[PDB]
């Protein structure tokens, strides 16, 4: 499937995933497209931050579904 | 329907020369006259412009204080994260208060 990851800058970065994709691995695909280290990204869905150990399915995120990407808002 | 030129309206008109003329006689221009030669010239602007380099006071009747900051290049010590210059307002309205507060941290951390 694919999901839409709207960045803070209003850019939809669509990526391909499974419902079983973990958030760590999603952040790694964001790094592949945006060049931000996964340790330095934050991810929101429906007004809550996600955590690395979870999956799209944990949050009931399905196909053609929208997320937020922010940088961690930490220097490193 | 004409009129003669003035000869008395101000001291420069009474002397029939602007102070700029006697200053140009005293020193023709800056040292750049030694360069940008090309056998001929349409105008001296490709050269010392028979003068000295202008400043904004010669273009707008105001003054400006001495600078207290530098901008040698626009892409060094930059935000290097999505901040005020580029965070989208619809996405920011959707984005939860948790990161709105953390993002105000990122705006305070600007340079």
């Amino acid at each position: 499937m694919q999901i839409f990851v709207k960045t803070l800058t209003g850019k939809t970065i669509t990526l391909e995933v499974e419902p079983s994709d973990t958030i760590e691995n999603v952040k790694a695909k964001i790094q592949d497209k945006e060049g931000i280290p996964p340790d330095q990204q934050r991810l929101i869905f429906a007004g809550k931050q996600l955590e690395d150990g979870r999956t799209l399915s944990d949050y009931n995120i399905q196909k053609e579904s929208t997320l937020h990407l922010v940088l961690r808002l930490r220097g490193g | 329907g004409h009129m003669p030129s003035p000869s008395q309206l101000d001291q420069s008109v009474l002397e029939a020369l602007p102070p700029d003329l006697r200053e140009q006689v005293e020193q023709v221009c800056a040292v750049q006259q030694a360069e940008s030669h090309g056998d001929k010239k349409k105008e001296p602007v490709n050269g010392c412009n028979t003068g000295i380099l202008p400043q904004p006071v010669g273009t707008v009747l105001l003054q400006i204080p001495e600078p207290q900051e530098s901008n040698s290049d626009a892409g060094i010590n930059l935000i290097a994260l999505p901040a005020f210059s580029q965070v989208d307002p619809e996405v920011f309205a959707a984005l939860p208060a948790e990161l709105q507060r953390e993002l105000k941290a990122a705006y305070d951390q600007r340079q």
